[PDB]
């Protein structure tokens, strides 16, 4: 039923085929529900997606485009899978998209994705980004990896500026309210009791802290190993071992205020221990996209 | 005596592992190296010695050895190593093991004179030898026809690995012999590649979810490409034919997530 969200945030179309803006893509990432679909013929397509090299290929690429972009439903699901993918599966997905074995993804790979779309039953933005105007340009692994990390990082930045409310910093209330976004309302309100009572001022929460935290939340199942080890061993996880587990998982240290605030959040009982069960359950509810 | 045979399955599949431990442990609390096989089934025994499974945590540890993909395994080696020198002696594992529970294999695999100098490769060999011996024992319980188990035997092995009491798939299992009136057999290498593939489904789940949130129609060439990609294993078409004949419940030709992959992933979770 992921077609129905594409039905929701469509705003332009062509020959019965709904499209989106990059902005509608970003709203499908974040916003629940809001527009008017307008029609486009071929001259409109050229005037919109002309000049893709004008956009900078850094970490602001859809903000470099704004509305200048039309996204097929195949590209829509493709970018959603990029947003859901952990770091480890990069070269694996690249070689699965390397059917011809030529260390490359080609335009026939996207046409085979459209073959999948057809079995489930027009020049777009990423076609120009990775293959030029007609597909004559090629696509290697390094551009692919940089594109995936830039996309995820720009999503991190846009959520950061949403919940930080335009500042370069965050408070702990903003971090908790973002972190408890896809939680059920009763546990949310018990957590809000924990916010009102057990959370304090602390200090401002920076950008790289949130970036490392989002990098943590894309590696939850590999983090769950020592969790189930000391779960079936029934060792309630303290903060010092949690530091070691996070460092082994991500490869990067979180700051102590992150760990302190997380420990103030997920300790319902205040018993200096970890209820890892509800932690991991509502966390897997929380890091599921498409919603 | 089926009433004990079926009764052991629920406890060995769902109960806490100390209830699984004391039900199969006789020395007192200790198991033998051969009580462990009865605990895991409804030569490396000579290497295990007698000092084994003191506080049912060598059970947990070798269970983890049986249930860990390779990128989950190297990071387990990371979380063993305290100082991060790339070696784990028996002393660091003793320090971890006291935290776990809060030595005849430590004398075997780490060092003889309390001298543990352990690379990543030996730790990999440990898992490979142990899991390959367990897989060989499971291959030889069903008495292969000159190294070729039958179709219902391999389907029973898959259902024993899945751990879900599906009466539908149980009905399909005894139909497998009736669908394929001829069966050439399933060799040990066909088993050895395919359970290697089944070990890594949560890594395979990356491209499978890529496929899946678009469509749920799994064909054989995609599975063989991801098998040869991730696990670097080869799946013969007889194996995927058996899998399609066993698990395609609606019979639409190609598998969805909740037919096969979601259930196998849920087994990998618990």
């Amino acid at each position: 039923l992921r077609k129905q969200r594409f039905m929701q945030f469509s705003s332009l179309e062509h020959e019965g085929e709904y499209y989106m803006t990059p902005r509608d893509f970003l709203f499908s990432v974040m916003f629940e529900q809001m527009t008017s679909v307008k029609k486009l013929t071929k001259k409109d397509i050229e005037d919109t997606l002309s000049g893709i090299q004008t956009a900078g290929c850094g970490s602001t690429f859809f903000r470099d485009l704004g509305d200048k972009g039309l996204i097929s439903y195949t590209e829509y699901l493709f970018l959603l899978t990029i947003l859901t993918k952990p770091h480890s599966g990069f070269h694996v997905a690249f070689k699965m998209l390397d059917t011809d074995g030529n260390e490359m993804i080609e335009k026939r790979e996207f046409f085979k994705l459209q073959k999948i779309i057809s079995k489930q039953d027009i020049n777009t933005t990423l076609q120009m980004r990775f293959f030029g105007k007609r597909g004559q340009r090629k696509l290697h692994y390094k551009e692919f990896r940089r594109f995936m990390e830039n996309l995820q990082t720009e999503i991190q930045e846009m959520e950061f500026l949403q919940f930080s409310k335009g500042l370069s910093f965050m408070r702990k209330e903003d971090f908790a309210e973002w972190l408890l976004f896809f939680t059920n309302t009763e546990n949310k309100d018990i957590y809000w009791k924990n916010v009102r009572e057990k959370l304090s001022a602390g200090e401002s929460i920076s950008l790289d802290e949130f970036k490392s935290f989002c990098h943590f939340t894309t590696h939850l199942e590999d983090f769950a190993i020592a969790m189930q080890m000391f779960s079936l061993a029934h060792r309630p996880v303290r903060l010092a071992e949690f530091k070691r587990a996070v460092k082994v998982a991500t490869g990067q240290e979180l700051s102590n205020n992150i760990l302190d605030t997380v420990f103030k959040i997920f300790d319902l009982d205040g018993d200096e221990c970890l209820s890892h069960e509800e932690f991991l359950g509502v966390l897997k509810n929380r890091m599921h996209r498409g919603l | 005596d089926r009433k004990v045979m079926e009764y052991e399955n629920r406890i060995r599949a769902y109960s806490t592992p100390d209830k699984i431990f004391r039900y199969f442990a006789t020395l007192k609390v200790f198991m033998t190296p051969e009580d462990f096989v009865r605990s895991i089934t409804p030569s490396i025994f000579y290497t295990l010695g007698e000092c084994g499974l003191i506080s049912f945590s060598d059970y947990i540890f070798l269970t983890t050895v049986l249930s860990t993909p390779q990128r989950n395994f190297e990071i387990a080696f990371k979380m063993f190593d305290l100082n991060g020198d790339g070696e784990v002696d028996m002393e660091e594992f003793e320090q971890v093991q006291s935290i776990i529970r809060s030595s005849a294999l430590t004398t075997y695999f780490f060092g003889a004179d309390l001298k543990g100098k352990l690379t990543i490769k030996n730790f990999l060999e440990f898992q490979r030898k142990l899991q390959h011996d367990v897989l060989k024992l499971e291959f030889e319980r069903h008495d292969p026809v000159d190294g070729r188990i039958t179709e219902r035997q391999f389907g029973g092995m898959l259902l024993a690995y899945s751990g879900v009491q599906s009466k539908k798939l149980t009905a399909m299992q005894r139909q497998l012999k009736k669908h394929f009136k001829e069966g050439k057999g399933l060799t040990f290498q066909e088993v050895e590649n395919f359970f290697t593939f089944l070990k890594n489904i949560n890594d395979v789940d990356t491209a499978l979810s890529f496929y899946h949130m678009a469509g749920a129609s799994l064909d054989k060439v995609t599975m063989q490409q991801v098998a040869r990609t991730v696990a670097k294993v080869e799946l013969s078409d007889h194996v995927c034919d058996v899998v399609f004949a066993l698990f395609d419940c609606d019979g639409n030709g190609e598998l969805s997530n909740k037919e096969f992959v979601s259930i196998m992933k849920q087994r990998l979770m618990r």
